[PDB]
């Protein structure tokens, strides 16, 4: 994975690629690495795929209950605290590497979490196997006082760096924009720069090509 | 190592060291081989200027190379032991790898090859 | 079988329209100790080639001596040693590549990653990589160590394929190299601020720049960062 | 002693025009020794089909477990579970054994009875959902299946054409794997009819 | 401890027609999750209408190709400029490979050309010199993805004549060079989709009685 | 332990199980019966780790006998096999798993059919016309693939079994001291004394 | 692999499969596992593909050199011992071979020698070698008589490989048959298991474990 | 990490670099290793980022609950809570923490807690991988009862050298001043400290 | 390999050697002769590592035959045994040692006495009334300690040997496919065909 | 070991402690780690006592044979001979050597040769286990063209600190002064240097 997060004027934007691997094999060409914890708190996750989804869902579930209990919109620091303490408890065995971002009554926020439970703060962050390609772009083009459209450009450019240069990353760019005072906008497949070219040939077989031994109707009714 | 080419060609195309080795053979006691319809007989002369010999222990003129092949010779006695030893070793080596004793032709071809090697190797006569 | 002791980090490089640029910092690391600061890791061979070396420094110094000897040996009984029979970048590379692979095959490698940058006699750009395994490859941009992960992505934005090379000037190329060096200083824990840079141009020849510094760095935003989550002061 | 490759086997699923197909081989072995040529790896709970590759004891156990869970679902919900919901149940159940997992590669296939949409999904041994428009692959010849599917597949195939494509995907993948084959079964699934066909394949 | 081997990824593919043979290979070269080069050719014209590729560990691959090329040169010197036939090349390469039986060249080797009857020929080698002539062979990282497709589309495996009750097999026939290149291109685009070490570009070398021709095609760069 | 075989024919299931108990360089016994009767029409043979085998067999036997007394009814061979599978499937993730492989030969009286189940220590169950555990299968499966027919008589099954034992006695490294053969049919379980 | 060779009334039958594997990857289905050394000598290959291929073709060159030097075809005993003595020199180095040297000479008659990479050399009437050897033995032993006809012996050899090809995951592809007589070896065809299995199943009535 | 805390006339100052590391990759170049566990009790963190954060969080919780019941805790008390966590969990922790606080009775105080979980009250403390390189310098240059400006210069020069030699250290030099006047945050950038 | 035994009686030395050659889970041969005639009145049996055994045996055989031809004389059993010991004693410190254990049974024609020598792969030589290599000794030595007498006939020795084979066939784990028995006496070496 | 060599106006001075260690036992407390390979070319030895002695002996032999044929060798030449031995036998050596000599043309020169066998010409060099603790101090205090008395004080203060922190170092501080005037041996005892 390549994942990034970038702060701007009135909020924060996160982005991710969409490749899923099992060794050298691409298992999923269009997987969703952007996770909703609450309506306006979103997570980008690298590492063990099932871990990032499970830990994001569990804390998301507990955040919802907490929001209902307190009659308050959830805060990013709460999701941050709950995620880090859960991950620390498991001493790195839950391989979730997360970029946590969002807006709440306190303002706009950007954090990252490492599988062992360390957190950090920044205006721009990147995680995953393509984080070095991404961070190179971020360190080259980031500046203070970015606009919304500048931050999206920077974030997706940083993801593209990973897509092209990291074998762990590929396919498409997903984006989520969290602006203060507005609804978070999830931009699924914001960029799709890896469309498969037309195949040279149709491999549709003449009907009857496959030898068959038996046929039978399967009963699915009661 | 001693390298000298001792067996070399002369202007007339002779290898004198090989030809002089034949003179040593001509000096040696007579040996004869006659093969019958179902046997071979090897006869050997023994000079009688040597009385007081012990014939029990004195090296015999006909040597067994294997249980089925024999070798007699004419010439330098000391030289023949080296050929006989090598032949006997090759006999056992052939039984070991081929799982069959040597043919008389093969054993002969080996002994002749050894003799030839000593005619174009440095440092040997 | 070895282990590297005193080491040099990234060597970065790229092709532009008229030649090649190559750079490497001036540090000799001893594990985590940043031990030596006056280490030149770019070595010119003649006026048409620069060999950039990372990895074990004792082995780098050995390779220096080999190249130095190669120049001497080429001059022997050679009236055209400074003309048609001068050492080409391609000759220097193939020699090193041969040595590197032979040493790995004897299970006693020269613990290095090497980039040979130069211009051939016909004006063609030369840029090729070889390492301790004897692995060789060529690309419009080449980098070793952390440079492979951080510089290459940046340099590939300028020259992404062959057709981008004629469209890239020495000003644009050097700017990209110098920027990549800054990024490496931000992010590589065994990098130094001081570095050397070399340009081998088919018109202006070899330009060797020493004692360059990373500058125009962004650190001001650090003052705003407090804690690691919930801390406000 | 790699749990996922002791018994062998493969499963593949594909989507077509208003239909889905799911296929599997019949082999069960103990490393080199072929033991059974009748070991089916596809099961169904109502109209939702589940294929499972990997360690055969876990294949059996999970089938029994999901039959258990879907039966209770139906009694309480008073309706058959849908593919999207069942996919979530499989994911939850697998992640429950996060640090002592079932060594399996399950594949969900079926048509949502409300929307009419074809649905397929795949999972790793610990629960990660892998959703796809086109095809899901699983088992000891997954590399081969990936190569076969990625080249042979085209969208919106008719049920009779989709049968040919998925069958040729499985057969040729199985023949390049020592641990897969020994027979094959293909399920063609339409909105309210399912046809099951046994394929003739080489028996070595 | 020093490990003398590495893995440079990539994949190669050889198909033989009636009067031609192709040897294709992607141009991507990798180590771990990084791309070394997007265009580093590993299919070579070795003279005498023999094309060769040794895929796996590039240092060994280059060394072998270098040694075989040199072997062709000396074959001419020692045997009155006689043309090295593809079968003789194959046998020679076995000895090159087996000569390092106890410190192997870590490569899958494929050669292509024409036999002494003018018919297309493909020979494939394991890392220690076991060889076999075939109509068809894929090698390298994505061999497991491509080879089963080739069995199906080149040798018509598992394909029966429609309506014959799975009793009559689809008959074997030679493919045209146009048909073969279609399969090569589809094989590599499929491999590129699902294998991270395969992409960037595809270079095909075609061998007829007229010589060796090249064709290049872009592949996905992610 | 070591050799356990099973053949299902037209009207019966035949189980053959080696008689040797070897520990180290000593054959301690040559008349060991590696089987337990679970119910009147269900027999289980077993092979594997010393101690584990008999302990597991008798534990299963106790449970099936308990069930029989509680319900005044005999469980089907299929039902018994599923119970046994689940016990092994539990066991494999325990602190110390049972290292026992079993064959279950039964005659279903409701179906009037013989049934043979092969279950390994992992809990891998398959119904088979003929089955084997351990190295035995490497000789017998191919042999039975050739000579077995689904409509054979009990006598034909016994001759087919003699052919297997003969092959094992020719090619197996260890002396397993012959086999005890038992037949499961409509009339229950009986032992062939002269094999 | 599965390979076999047995002696009988009418000479020697030699039968092999044609599969090559790299772990669980089926690399080839068309490998030639019999090498024709001369018109009267055959060699079978099992274990390392390169090891077997390289050294058995080398063996062929040594046999040719024998008949040039000795003006007589090499004995099966001497040919097998060249190979066994060679591999014994490499003992411990990691060669992997299970081979059978089969042939006829006047002095020996039909003869089969088993030779493997740890230096074992055995004369015998029946051997099966490879990962599927036990499966081949099962069928071969239980149908073998000395008095088999040439027609029946050919089938049994073919049927024994089929048995192993079916059960052993690392055996398969096709069966290559050979018959060795006083007049030399005779090739009896390549038989794809794809068709051969179903043909044998139908005609023989065997393989009832398989869904028909 | 290179970290230190130094007592002086008006109280105590804590200092740290801003580099967080994974092997030789700098995961964060602007890290804040100076952490508040109470209004005027802070700590410098070295070792595992996860361990030191988790410990600091627990300590801050403990001192907040202490304050609710018994009022402001002493710096010694804060150090004892750190010790208790570090000592009892020594097998599962990689944390080198320096605790520093300002009382009005006790003025500036520094406690260092190494890997084992022992406690050591000192006039000043240095820790982290980069500290090794400045033992000589710091011992030669430290004086008791320095002024604020002198102590800032001492820490600035010391961490400058630690950063210069230790690859694991770098970025900015952060400092936190603890006096009766309050809490002051200082930052110093490479362009200043590198050419000292 | 595996079982090699030797018994020296009044007028002869009797060697019994197992016929099985097992590799993996297959008995490849059941008629293997694990012996070589070194000279007309000297026989050597051998057991150990595959390949090594026959290679060593035939190497020794070649050397003794070479000696016989050179001197037109037969070495004494004692002399042959000492030569063999020294070859193994050399071998044990080589780069790759011969892993071969041997028994040498000979009839000394000068002394008119049978002689049996036991030599292991280390080169450990002992003259014995009865000998065994490997696990065989663990059963046969105690048996022979009880039943052996120094004045037995060849027939009594064969019966004593039958008792050993019977015990091994009862208590040994592996099927060694019987033994080939050979007698060494004043008239040379002969094989008992019906054992 | 803590060792160093420092160039100055009139030439170069070498310095060393006197502790030889086998674990935590001090096998020799009065060791001489400053070794003559030529009249005015000396070396400081660190690492294995056996390795550094064997190397120094071979070098001294080489330079004696050099002198017999070509006259006085340069300090660079001496360093190259050390390098050649250390580099080519890197797998079997644990030797960290500082080479220091006085030419009349080149004045004072210092070459350091670490474990790998690389050569580094420097104004001054520090090495040995105790050097780690004085990188900060030495970098801050070294100036070029110091006087004899200043350079003696610099080495004395530096090794004092290295000895203070490194358990492997201790005993006396030996020094060897290399100038046009000749060769001077200096020794400094604990009672002087400890209270610096
Ligand atoms: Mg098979
Ligand atoms: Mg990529
Ligand atoms: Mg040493
Ligand atoms: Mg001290």
């Amino acid at each position: 994975t390549t994942i990034v997060g970038v702060k701007f004027n009135n909020g924060v934007v996160i982005a991710a690629d969409t490749r899923s691997t099992q060794g050298p094999i691409v298992a999923d060409k269009n997987c969703a690495k952007l996770h909703r914890i609450s309506p306006k708190i979103w997570c980008a996750g690298a590492g063990t795929a099932a871990d990032t989804e499970a830990v994001t869902q569990l804390i998301g579930s507990n955040i919802e209950l907490h929001s209902l209990y307190t009659s308050r919109e959830p805060r990013v620091v709460s999701a941050l605290q709950m995620l880090k303490q859960h991950l620390f408890k498991y001493q790195g065995h839950i391989g979730a590497y997360l970029i946590v971002a969002g807006v709440d009554p306190t303002g706009s926020h950007l954090f990252s979490i490492h599988a062992e439970g360390s957190t950090d703060v920044g205006y721009y962050l990147s995680l995953g196997s393509g984080s070095l390609a991404a961070m190179a772009v971020l360190e080259s083009h980031w500046k203070q006082d970015l606009t919304k459209e500048e931050a999206i450009k920077l974030a997706s450019d940083a993801i593209q760096a990973g897509i092209w240069n990291d074998l762990g990353s590929g396919s498409n760019v997903d984006v989520c924009v969290m602006e203060i005072g507005k609804d978070a906008e999830y931009l699924r497949n914001y960029l799709t720069p890896n469309v498969r070219e037309e195949k040279q040939k149709s491999y549709k077989f003449p009907r009857g090509t496959t030898a068959v031994l038996k046929e039978s109707i399967v009963n699915i009714c009661d | 190592g001693y390298d000298r080419a001792l067996s070399i060609f002369s202007p007339d195309g002779h290898i004198f060291q090989v030809e002089y080795a034949l003179e040593a053979v001509k000096r040696g006691t007579c040996a004869v081989g006659v093969k019958g319809k179902n046997c071979v007989v090897l006869g050997c002369e023994r000079r009688s200027t040597l009385k007081l010999q012990d014939t029990r222990i004195t090296p015999s003129k006909v040597s067994k190379i294997d249980s089925h092949v024999v070798l007699s010779f004419s010439g330098l006695n000391a030289d023949s032991r080296i050929l006989i030893e090598k032949a006997r070793v090759e006999a056992q080596s052939h039984r070991l790898t081929l799982e069959d004793p040597v043919t008389v032709e093969y054993l002969t071809r080996y002994v002749a090859g050894v003799q030839q090697r000593y005619t174009q190797s440095g440092g040997v006569r | 079988t070895q282990q590297p002791i005193v080491t040099g980090t990234s060597v970065i490089s790229m092709k532009y329209d008229n030649g090649v640029i190559i750079a490497a910092d001036n540090l000799g690391s001893y594990g985590s100790l940043l031990r030596f600061n006056g280490v030149e890791r770019l070595i010119p061979v003649g006026d048409n080639t620069v060999v950039g070396i990372s990895g074990d420094i004792s082995d780098m110094q050995h390779i220096e001596r080999l190249l130095k000897d190669l120049v001497t040996e080429n001059a022997y009984d050679n009236p055209l040693a400074d003309a048609e029979e001068a050492l080409e970048p391609s000759y220097i590379f193939e020699y090193l590549a041969t040595v590197m692979y032979q040493r790995r095959s004897k299970m006693n490698p020269l613990w290095n990653a090497i980039i040979v940058a130069g211009v051939q006699s016909n004006g063609d750009q030369f840029l090729r990589y070889v390492n301790l395994l004897g692995v060789t490859y060529s690309s419009p941009t080449l980098a070793t160590g952390f440079g492979a992960h951080m510089a290459n992505p940046l340099l590939r934005k300028v020259v992404d394929r062959e057709s981008d090379i004629p469209k890239t000037t020495v000003q644009v190329a050097e700017e990209a190299i110098v920027n990549a060096m800054r990024v490496l200083y931000y992010r590589d824990a065994r990098s130094s601020r001081n570095f050397s840079l070399a340009i081998i141009d088919k018109n202006t020849g070899l330009t060797f720049k020493k004692n360059l510094q990373v500058e125009n760095m962004k650190w001001d935003f650090a003052k705003d960062i407090k804690g690691y989550g919930t801390q406000k002061i | 002693s790699d749990p996922s490759s002791i018994n062998g086997g493969i499963v593949v699923a594909m989507t077509g025009k208003d239909c889905v197909a799911i296929a599997c081989d019949l082999r069960l072995g103990s490393q080199s020794l072929g033991v059974s040529n009748k070991f089916e790896k596809i099961f169904h709970y109502g109209h939702v089909f589940l294929g499972i590759t990997g360690l055969a004891t876990d294949v059996t156990t999970l089938n029994e477990m999901f039959r258990y869970k879907t039966n209770l679902y139906k009694l309480k919900e008073e309706r058959a579970i849908e593919p999207e919901t069942f996919t979530q149940l499989v994911s939850s159940s697998l992640y429950e054994r996060r640090f002592g997992p079932y060594f399996v590669g399950p594949v969900v296939a079926g048509i949502n009875s409300k929307s009419g949409k074809p649905f397929i999904a795949g999972f790793d041994l610990i629960g990660c959902i892998d959703e796809a428009k086109d095809f899901i692959v699983s088992g000891t010849a997954s590399d081969q299946l990936f190569g076969m599917c990625e080249s042979l597949y085209e969208p919106n195939l008719e049920p009779e054409d989709l049968f040919e494509t998925i069958s040729q995907a499985l057969l040729n993948a199985a023949d390049r794997d020592a641990l897969s084959g020994w027979g094959a079964v293909v399920y063609i699934i339409k909105k309210d009819e399912v046809v099951k066909r046994y394929l003739k394949m080489r028996q070595d | 401890q020093f490990n003398p081997y590495g893995d440079n990824g990539g994949t190669i593919l050889g198909i033989a027609g009636e009067d031609f043979a192709v040897l294709a290979g992607d141009t991507r070269n990798i180590t771990d999750y990084s791309i070394n080069s997007r265009y580093e050719p590993k299919v070579f014209d070795c003279g005498d209408n023999i094309v060769m590729s040794a895929n796996g560990f590039a240092a060994d691959g280059d060394a072998l190709v270098k040694r075989f090329k040199n072997s062709v040169k000396w074959y001419h010197f020692d045997h009155n400029d006689k043309k090295l036939s593809i079968n003789s090349a194959a046998r020679n390469i076995q000895h090159l490979l087996y000569g390092k039986r106890f410190f192997p060249y870590y490569v899958h080797t494929i050669i292509a050309g024409l036999d002494e009857d003018g018919k297309g020929a493909v020979y494939s080698f394991d890392p220690v010199g076991s060889y076999e002539r075939e109509q068809c062979r894929a090698g390298g990282a994505a061999a497991s993805l491509i080879m089963p497709f080739l069995d199906n589309q080149v040798n018509f495996k598992n394909q029966y004549e429609p309506g014959t009750n799975g009793k009559v097999k689809k008959p074997l026939k030679y493919l045209s060079v146009e048909e073969v290149i279609k399969l090569v291109r589809d094989s590599f685009t499929s491999a590129t989709e699902r294998h991270i070490q395969v992409g960037d570009g595809l270079e095909i070398l075609i061998v007829t009685k007229d010589g060796v021709r090249k064709e290049f095609y872009e592949l996905k760069r992610d | 332990m070591d050799i356990i075989l099973g053949i299902r024919v037209q009207d019966s299931v035949i189980l053959a199980s080696s008689k040797a108990v070897t520990r180290g360089i000593s054959v301690l016994k040559d008349s060991d019966d590696k089987t337990r009767q679970l119910s009147p029409h269900t027999l289980m043979s077993f092979a594997g780790e010393a101690g584990d085998t008999v302990q597991f067999a008798e534990y299963i036997q106790a449970n099936i006998q308990l069930y029989s007394i509680r319900e005044d009814y005999e469980l089907s061979p299929q039902a018994v096999s599923s119970f046994v599978r689940q016990e092994l499937a539990k066991s494999i993730r325990s602190r110390r798993p049972y290292q026992v492989n079993v064959l279950i030969g039964g005659y279903d009286k409701k179906k009037n059919k013989p049934e043979l189940y092969q279950i390994d220590y992992l809990g891998t169950k398959v119904e088979l016309p003929y089955g084997a555990h351990g190295y035995s299968g490497f000789y017998t499966f191919s042999l039975l693939d050739h000579h077995y027919r689904p409509d054979m008589t009990t006598e034909e099954g016994l001759d087919l079994l003699k052919l297997c034992v003969q092959e094992l006695e020719k090619r197996m490294p260890m002396d397993f001291k012959g086999v005890i053969v038992k037949i499961v049919d409509k009339d229950g379980i009986r032992q062939v004394d002269d094999f | 692999t599965t390979t076999l060779a047995f002696r009988f009334q009418g000479g020697i039958i030699v039968a092999v499969d044609s599969r090559a594997t790299a772990g669980n990857w089926v690399a080839s289905q068309t490998v030639k596992k019999v090498i024709e050394i001369n018109p009267f000598l055959l060699g079978t290959m099992a274990g390392g593909a390169a090891d077997c291929q390289f050294w058995e073709t080398w063996l062929g060159s040594q046999c040719r050199l024998h008949e040039l030097r000795e003006k007589e075809r090499i004995s099966v005993a001497a040919a097998s011992k060249i190979l066994s003595n060679l591999v014994y020199q490499y003992k411990g180095a990691g060669l992997s071979m299970g081979t059978m040297i089969c042939g006829y000479t006047r002095k020996e008659g039909p003869t089969i020698y088993y030779v493997d990479s740890d230096g074992t050399r055995l004369k015998g009437d029946i051997f099966c070698v490879g990962s599927g050897q036990t499966f081949a033995y099962g069928v071969l032993d239980s149908n073998y008589k000395w008095d088999l006809s040439v027609e029946d012996a050919l089938y049994l050899g073919k049927r024994s490989i089929l048995a192993a090809a079916h059960r052993d995951a690392y055996s398969g592809g096709s069966v290559n048959l050979y018959h060795v007589t006083e007049d030399g070896w005779i090739y009896h065809g390549n038989h794809d298991v794809g068709e051969l299995f179903w043909k044998v199943k139908e005609e023989e009535g065997s393989f009832n474990n398989v869904i028909g | 990490t290179s970290i230190m805390a130094v007592t002086f006339k008006d109280g105590v100052i804590l200092g740290a670099d801003s580099r967080t590391t994974t092997g030789a990759y700098i995961a964060n170049r602007v890290t804040d290793k100076l952490t508040r566990v109470h209004d005027k009790i802070w700590c410098c963190r070295s070792g595992s980022a996860a361990d030191t954060q988790a410990i600091a969080d627990i300590v801050q919780y403990h001192l907040e609950l202490y304050t609710s019941q018994y009022g402001t805790p002493s710096t010694e008390t804060a150090a004892s809570v750190f010790k208790e966590l570090c000592y009892e969990n020594k097998d599962n922790l990689t944390a080198g923490i320096i605790v520093a606080g300002y009382d009005d009775k006790n003025k500036g105080e520094v406690y260092t807690i190494p890997l084992g979980g022992s406690v050591h009250k000192l006039p000043y403390a240095i820790a982290g991988s980069g500290s090794t390189f400045i033992y000589g310098y710091c011992d030669k240059n430290f004086r008791e009862n320095m002024s604020k400006e002198e102590t800032v210069d001492f820490i600035k020069h010391s961490l400058s050298q630690a950063i210069k030699w230790d690859g694991s250290s770098g970025g900015v030099i952060r400092m936190v001043v603890l006096t009766a006047a309050g809490v002051e945050r200082l930052i110093f950038y490479p362009d200043e400290y590198e050419q000292l």
